[PDB]
């Protein structure tokens, strides 16, 4: 019964495509509010 | 597995068989209107008579209840037994019951609904078989006495384990414990499926949305520290928001606005997800109240964006969609009100969109900039694009009117853009 | 005279018989006094009644002293209304908690 | 002018936002009766700002 | 003492100055190289701490401001380019037993400049206290009584260190009274980080703190004589 | 804040808040208007410190009435936040009392500030 | 009336010693200091109460 062959269902489609929903912090210049990425040397 | 464990599974399957008299007394005693001693004495004809009158009263309130009079509240349903039914018939009965619980969901405050549902509880033992649907439809009535009666006569499914303490308790379940039910990921999938059915059937009502929203919003707060668990929530609740936005009902759309806004503050998302959110928010934007809440939602999401491209121009399709639903005059009114929320990033993206795509509104850019103070870098970005416009586009009275405005306010920063660009 | 009394006295104002007996015989003291019949104390249940009496008596002294010693008091009850809201919020979170493990 | 100066200006341009904590939306359950959706949504915004 | 940069306006030359703490509210300013006594600044009460803030004027021009705080909480701001004359006075709202004061987000001792064009004005000001409170002020936004943006109270002991990251995005407040009394505060949110430091983090009696000019390294000294090094992966 | 009378100056407030801090370490301090009201009734209060910006000011205005009845010096300090931090607590304190003790290690400093409040009255 | 006064002071001294003991039961860090006369007192560390 089913085949694939402004649209309301845009939000649903992007969720299927993307697996990680948190924006990569490497590109952003502002550090996260509550999580610190800190390593001991 | 020990023999007792296997026999335990057998007992659950044959819960409502009514093999002997003691089993009949337990099963027939369960009631929503009567105490156990009086309930056992009653007869199906006595129960059915009262329910038929109740359905008529509900039918007057809403014509849709009249349909079940042919199917569930028929005189022939008195002699109908579920244990003797074949599997196809039982599945087919359950669909009718589930539909009834949807319609009755919003009328539980009315007394007749309690009498009409007594027939299904007594005749079809919905509290034993259709236990999940009954609990879900009456979840927002948790402070009401009716929910207390339901908990007394019902066996809680595994996903409703937190309510076991409040089964047969003087105090009603606290609002804090409802966060715990919705905190579980499995329960959210179940509630999502139920809420989806209401949207398909346009059976949603304001009290349902309000209680659903608070539980969803609070679930974010409880998981705010745990970023990993927030990530697992994104597939579920944003998928819910998409369904709510698709619904033509404005109240459903406003709930979606509430849900999306909390997520953006709680967890930063890709700009692609944010842009897709606008596409869904604006696609089905017709109600005026939804239009007002949507604009506040759109402004807030861009505020959360904190990566390069934070204030870049909207895509071509996105900008055209926004202008149609929010003409330039409306946003000027939005900025005009003194209590406008912080929207500098959106206006910066919107301002750059106008220059790229629509030159005729270049005069509007001058009005927009006066109304709102944009941040230092945001002004620099706008100056940078307008400089390119002068090189490419023909010089205009409005175009120079924008430069001289920047000359009047922070002249020096205008030179720095010019020095870096030509 | 009531304005100059500390909040603790206002809590146990009407139960002097039990208070001074208990104080002299080294036993536990009353915790409601005359305030027991306030509507807010009635809404509470269990041990919360004692807590709300302490909270309400403290706010009662605040609202009472404003009535007694204010030169230019407006006959509106604004201090009382905002004081009432705080106690209701205290009651709500106090009553929201459940001792039984869920 | 240097690229770092552009980046630093971006940091200063950013402004504080009220983060969401566990005890922020618990009071919504209290007053969720006989209220329109729009009024409820404004309260969510009011706590978030 | 602290070392800053003073620009001699009438010749446009720049040189270093050494700032010292006097007995009675006195701040003595010396020439870094020649050692000459240039000017002195006085405040009422007992001087407890001071810090330096730079305000650029034009191309190649900047002015040095000496910010001094009294134990009561009254703050003086001296213009060292004009013989150390006071230019502003204000009080730390709710301040008592002030112990330290620091500026961040621009050039300072921890993030010094390499040329005149890199001089930047600090947008943050934090004032410590013996009770452990830290009132944070947004310098960019003047009055005799300014309201603080936040009042951090996670530490319960005297604030002995106040230091910002070079970009002014992290404030590290530490106390030498008790062990593990180090916290990192995000700006402009002013929300203390939760994941670090933990119970297992070795810090001891924190007595010195330093941020690298670049690379996002954090060095923390302690009473045991151990300097422990951490890297902030964001930088 | 005309009702707040007498109000200590900046120089005197530092001396008062210093004593309040020393008394807190020695546990010779009662924090809060209600406790300050009690100490006056028991007659164990050297003097009373009050905060001027307490809003509404009337919640602490009963203490002057008791103090003048009992011959106890009292003084106002401008900030309740500063008083609370001086007391050694995490909350704003509008009023406080120094409990009497002739064997205390800070006896001299309490009486030194006590005289200045007496003169200031 | 004099006997009333003597009883009052004795009760006052008794109450003070009990109160001092109660402060030791409460939470905090304290050091016992003993003078040459032998009088014992407790000095609390300068830590703000959470």
């Amino acid at each position: 019964d089913e085949s694939d062959s402004g649209d309301i269902n845009a939000l649903t489609k992007i969720l299927s495509t993307t697996y990680n929903y948190k924006d990569t912090l490497s590109n952003s210049k502002l550090l996260p509010p509550k999580k610190l990425d800190i390593v001991r040397l | 597995s020990s023999l007792s464990d296997q026999l335990a599974q057998v007992a659950s399957n044959n819960a409502t068989v009514a093999l002997d008299r003691k089993r009949r007394q337990k099963l027939h005693s369960a009631s929503l209107i009567y105490n156990s001693k009086t309930a056992a004495t009653q007869d199906y004809d006595f129960i059915f008579e009262n329910a038929s009158k109740a359905l008529e009263e509900l039918s007057q309130i809403e014509p849709k209840f009249a349909i079940f009079s042919r199917t569930l509240f028929s005189e022939s349903s008195i002699s109908l037994d579920r244990n003797v039914q074949t599997k196809e018939e039982i599945k087919d009965l359950d669909n009718a019951i589930n539909a009834y619980l949807l319609l009755a969901s919003s009328k539980w405050y009315l007394a007749p609904t309690l009498h009409a549902t007594e027939w299904l509880v007594r005749r079809f033992q919905i509290h034993v078989k259709n236990t999940e649907m009954l609990l879900l439809s009456t979840l927002n009535y948790y402070q009401t006495p009716v929910f207390k009666r339901i908990l007394s006569i019902i066996k809680l499914p595994p996903l409703f384990n937190c309510l076991s303490n409040f089964v047969r308790s003087e105090k009603p379940p606290t609002a804090l414990t409802m966060i715990k039910l919705f905190n579980d990921m499995d329960f959210l999938k179940l509630y999502t499926s139920y809420l989806d059915q209401c949207i398909k059937h346009n059976a949603t009502y304001t009290n349902q949305l309000l209680f659903t929203t608070c539980c969803f919003i609070n679930v974010v707060a409880f998981n705010s520290n745990n970023d990993e668990k927030l990530n697992q929530l994104v597939p579920i609740l944003l998928e819910i928001s998409a369904k709510l936005l698709a619904s033509k009902s404005k109240d459903c759309q406003i709930a979606a606005h509430t849900i999306l806004v909390v997520f953006a503050t709680a967890l930063p998302l890709k700009k692609t997800i944010i842009l897709a959110a606008m596409e869904t928010i604006l696609s089905n934007l017709d109600a005026k109240e939804a239009k007002h809440s949507a604009l506040l939602t759109i402004c807030k999401l861009f505020q959360t964006l904190k990566g390069q491209g934070n204030v870049d121009q909207l895509p071509s399709k996105i900008f055209k969609l926004f202008d149609s639903k929010f003409d330039t005059v409306s946003i000027l009114t939005f900025l005009d009100k003194e209590d406008k929320p912080v929207c500098d990033k959106f206006i910066t993206s919107y301002t750059r969109s106008i220059a790229r795509y629509d030159r005729s509104k270049l005069n509007i850019i001058l009005s927009l900039l006066k109304k709102i103070r944009l941040e230092r870098y945001e002004v620099r970005l706008i100056i940078t694009d307008l400089i390119y416009l002068s090189e490419i586009l023909e010089d205009k009275s409005q175009l120079v009117e924008l430069f001289e405005y920047f000359i009047s306010i922070n002249e020096d920063l205008v030179l720095k853009c010019l020095k870096s660009l030509g | 005279s009531l304005a100059k009394s500390p909040a603790s006295t206002i809590q146990i104002l009407g139960a002097e018989k039990a208070l001074f007996r208990a104080l002299k015989t080294k036993h536990d003291t009353p915790k409601y006094g005359l305030l027991y019949h306030a509507s807010l104390v009635g809404q509470a249940t269990g041990k919360n009644k004692g807590k709300i009496a302490r909270v309400l008596a403290a706010k009662a002294a605040v609202s009472l002293r404003y009535d007694a010693l204010a030169e230019d008091r407006d006959d509106s009850g604004d201090i009382g209304l905002e004081s009432r809201a705080k106690v209701e919020n205290r009651l709500s979170q106090l009553e929201g908690r459940d001792l039984r493990t869920t | 002018e240097d690229e770092e100066d552009i980046a630093l200006e971006f940091i200063n341009g950013e402004k504080k936002d009220k983060l969401v904590n566990m005890n922020s939306f618990t009071s919504m359950f209290d007053n969720i009766q006989n209220v329109q959706m729009d009024t409820f949504f404004d309260r969510v915004m009011k706590v978030l700002t | 003492f602290k070392v800053a940069h003073l620009q001699n306006s009438q010749t446009n030359s720049v040189h270093g100055i050494v700032l010292l703490q006097g007995n009675n509210g006195w701040i003595n300013i010396l020439h870094s190289t020649s050692g000459l006594w240039l000017m002195g600044c006085k405040i009422e009460g007992v001087i407890t701490d001071f810090c330096i803030d730079y305000q650029p004027i034009s191309r190649g021009k900047f002015r040095t401001i000496l910010i001094a705080v009294n134990a009561y909480g009254e703050v003086w701001e001296f213009d060292l380019n004009k013989n150390g004359h006071v230019i502003r006075r204000w009080k730390d709202q709710g301040g008592v037993g002030i112990t330290k004061i620091q500026v961040g987000g621009g050039t300072t001792t921890t993030c010094p400049a390499l040329q005149i064009s890199k001089i930047k004005q600090n947008r943050w000001l934090a004032v410590g206290s013996e009770s452990g409170f830290v009132n944070l002020y947004d310098r960019n936004n003047t009055s005799s009584t300014p309201t603080p943006v936040a009042a951090l109270d996670q530490l319960t002991t005297t604030i002995s260190n106040l230091q910002f990251s070079p970009d002014g995005q992290i404030l590290c407040m530490a106390s030498r009274a008790v062990k593990d009394a180090l916290r990192l505060v995000h700006l402009p949110s002013c929300s203390v980080f939760s994941n670090w430091p933990t119970s297992g983090t070795p810090l001891g009696k924190v007595t010195s703190v330093a941020f690298s000019p670049s690379g996002g390294l954090l060095a923390v000294g302690n009473e045991q004589g151990k300097v422990r090094l951490w890297k902030l992966n964001h930088y | 804040n005309p009702k707040a009378f007498p109000l200590a100056d900046a120089a005197l407030t530092q001396q008062i808040l210093d004593v309040v801090q020393q008394a807190a370490n020695l546990r010779q301090l009662k924090k809060g208007a209600n406790e300050a009201t009690k100490t006056l009734n028991r007659g164990i209060s050297e003097f009373i410190i009050m905060a001027a910006d307490c809003e509404p000011i009337e919640i602490l205005l009963h203490l002057p009435l008791l103090c003048e009845d009992k011959n106890v010096p009292y003084v106002f300090v401008p900030s309740r936040v500063a008083l609370g931090r001086a007391c050694g607590v995490s909350r704003p304190v509008i009023a406080a009392s120094i409990t009497t003790n002739d064997a205390s290690a800070i006896k001299t400093q309490i009486y030194a500030v006590k005289d200045k409040i007496e003169t200031l009255l | 009336v004099k006997q009333h006064l003597q009883r009052e002071t004795q009760l006052k001294q008794v109450q003070q010693r009990m109160d001092a003991q109660r402060e030791l039961l409460k939470k905090g860090s304290k050091k016992k200091i003993v003078d040459s006369s032998g009088k014992i007192s407790f000095k609390w560390k300068k830590q703000r109460k959470r």
